RNA sequence: GCGGUGGAAACUACCAAGCUGGAGUACGGUAGGGGCAGAGGGAAUUUCCGGUGGAGCGGUGAAAUGCGUAGAGAUCGGAAAGAACACCAACGGCGAAAGCACUCUGCUGGGCCGACACUGACACUGAGAGACGAAAGCUAGGGGAGCGAAUGGGAUUAGAUACCCCAGUAGUCCUAGCCGUAAACGAUGGAUACUAGGCGCUGUGCGUAUCGACCCGUGCAGUGUUGUAGCUAACGCGUUAAGUAUCCC
């Protein structure tokens, strides 16, 4: 069903916040129905974007 | 694989108590021997051999489970006896004999590998491989 | 296509102050694409996405004392090779300048999933 | 190229790799998960080099007087 | 039993040459909180400097010590410092064990898998010996927010050298060493072989599915839960044995 084609990063925000919550923490796996690597790649994909200020820690 | 010997026999002993009639065994020039003997006794069904990537198996049936596989009046055991860490001999007086006879004990002599009952023909002892019931 | 002959693949991120002019900021391109090629870095790609909102309000003390608070941000992005060993004084080296406000760099993976 | 499996090709890869490890051994003095590497490795030469004795004498006394190897602790 | 002599040559031993399936090497892949070092990050807390404001805060089973009109707490704006890394996190990952998780880069240890590319038994274990080895502890120099032995006050109680509260020193942190002990636990030394399944996961490989993600079936390597044979004093263990055998400690 969903699936990645396109390489993942921390500059495909739309990527990236799919797998964000409305407080901007990260998803389990469980709930996200990622392959475990596809998971970790993701979750310090999100801490990379968040140190660069792409996507943030808490919300306004 | 330390000991080659004890090992053929374990996987029939295993096999055995597994109830299949079918089991792959890795051939040797005492392996062979030793299974061609349990032949001329009667303990095993059929043996034969086969080849692949420079490896030899020799794959032996066995004798049917005991008019069903869960009432077994009748097992069939196996013991090592002289094993790398004691090497047990016998003369021709001291030739061990199996449950009065029943059973068989493997013997390689200075002729070759034999049962008791060889030996105590030629008049011969020698080094005891194991012992069957 | 991209092939490098004994060297890394990187990829670096810089955020830079959003007061800052085209002329400033191509001094600066400048400069570190001059401090890559002089670590022995072939192929030098630089490209540039400017005045993005941040996620958060970061501060910056200057050389001349300011504190500087921002809000936007200037994004330069770079995809060259470079040695392992020569990739060391870079990352400080961006850290030192006042107009960089918050620096980070990635080496580069292939993808297989 | 050679023999990429023979003793002495594999004695000389492991020596190798032993006197470079040797710099960073050095440099960092804290990290034991590589030592615990290096001892394995000089484990497995030191092996090599006991065998290659027993099989010939001679291509072992010429290797280790061709890799500087320290002398063997048989004596 | 010892000694001489004449024979046998299977097995152990010896001698000469061979062989890969055991053990390794190269080659190509790929996952990883392995380790050491160097950069960078944000919450939260504490204190300090201000503005507002103006009687209680804080705490307990209920209280009191304590902090507060010399303006506390609350709230906004500043600085500064240390320590720990929310979500991800999972009956998941690596590690010899101890343990290892914000991010990143660099130096490096292993692992596993597929190919004959190569060597050809180079194996397994290990008395002594060596290295590592939670926390507390110690020597020397730094560092000191929070927590907190000791200690002090407040209670509770016949008593309370305790539990609770209010404070709070060593220590916790870093560098360089010493100490070598833990329920250092799987309470399970190591290696090899061999003996039903069912349901799962992690890594890869193959065939299929499309021609790229699944998908399926499978081959390995590890890891988890039920359970047959067999084992056990029972509980239970059960291809990751506490089963059937061999070797060393
Ligand atoms: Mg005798
Ligand atoms: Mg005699
Ligand atoms: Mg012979
Ligand atoms: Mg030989
Ligand atoms: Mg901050
Ligand atoms: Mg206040
Ligand atoms: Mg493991
Ligand atoms: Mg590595
Ligand atoms: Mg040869
Ligand atoms: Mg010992
Ligand atoms: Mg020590
Ligand atoms: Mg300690
Ligand atoms: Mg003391
Ligand atoms: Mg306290
Ligand atoms: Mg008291
Ligand atoms: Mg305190
Ligand atoms: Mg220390
Ligand atoms: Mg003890
Ligand atoms: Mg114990
Ligand atoms: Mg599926
Ligand atoms: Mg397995
Ligand atoms: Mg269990
Ligand atoms: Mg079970
Ligand atoms: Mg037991």
């Amino acid at each position: 069903p969903i699936q990645s084609g396109d390489r993942i990063d921390y500059r495909n925000m739309s990527l990236i916040s799919r797998f964000i919550s409305e407080q901007g923490k990260i998803l389990s796996r469980r709930v996200n129905r990622l392959t475990l690597k596809q998971q970790r790649l993701i979750t310090s994909a999100i801490k990379q974007a968040r140190i660069l200020s792409l996507l943030p820690f808490l919300n306004n | 694989g330390k000991d080659t010997i004890a090992d053929i026999i374990t996987c029939i002993r295993n096999a055995d108590m597994n109830r299949k009639g079918t089991v792959r065994i890795v051939s040797t020039n005492i392996t062979e021997n030793i299974v061609k003997i349990l032949l001329r006794e009667g303990f095993i069904e059929n043996a034969r051999k086969h080849q692949e990537r420079n490896k030899y198996f020799l794959v032996l049936t066995l004798r049917h489970r005991r008019n069903k596989k869960g009432p077994y009046l009748n097992t069939f055991h196996l013991k090592r006896v002289s094993r790398p860490g004691l090497r047990i001999y016998s003369n021709y007086q001291r030739i061990p004999r199996i449950l009065g006879g029943m059973g068989i004990a493997i013997l390689s002599t200075s002729r070759g590998i034999m049962t008791d009952r060889e030996a105590r023909l030629e008049g011969i002892g020698g080094e005891i491989l194991c012992y069957i019931w | 296509p991209q092939c490098p002959p004994g060297l890394r693949q990187y990829e670096t991120m810089a955020v830079l102050r959003p007061d800052m002019t085209e002329d400033e900021r191509l001094t600066l391109t400048q400069k570190y694409e001059e401090l890559l090629v002089a670590g022995g870095a072939m192929y030098v790609e630089v490209f540039n996405r400017g005045v993005i909102p941040l996620a958060y309000s970061i501060k910056r003390k200057n050389k001349a004392g300011e504190t500087n608070n921002y809000l936007d941000g200037i994004y330069l992005l770079f995809t060259y090779f470079t040695k392992p060993e020569s990739i060391s004084p870079l990352e400080a080296a961006l850290v030192t300048d006042d107009d960089v406000i918050r620096s980070s760099s990635f080496k580069i993976r292939k993808r297989k999933y | 190229e050679e023999n990429k499996g023979s003793v002495e090709f594999q004695v000389f890869c492991f020596t190798n790799k032993i006197r470079r490890l040797t710099l960073h051994l050095e440099l960092h003095k804290k990290d034991y998960s590589s030592q615990r590497g290096l001892r394995k490795t000089l484990g497995k030469r030191q092996r090599l080099l006991a065998y290659l004795l027993k099989i010939n004498g001679v291509r072992y006394k010429e290797l280790i007087s061709k890799l500087n190897i320290r002398e063997l602790k048989t004596r």
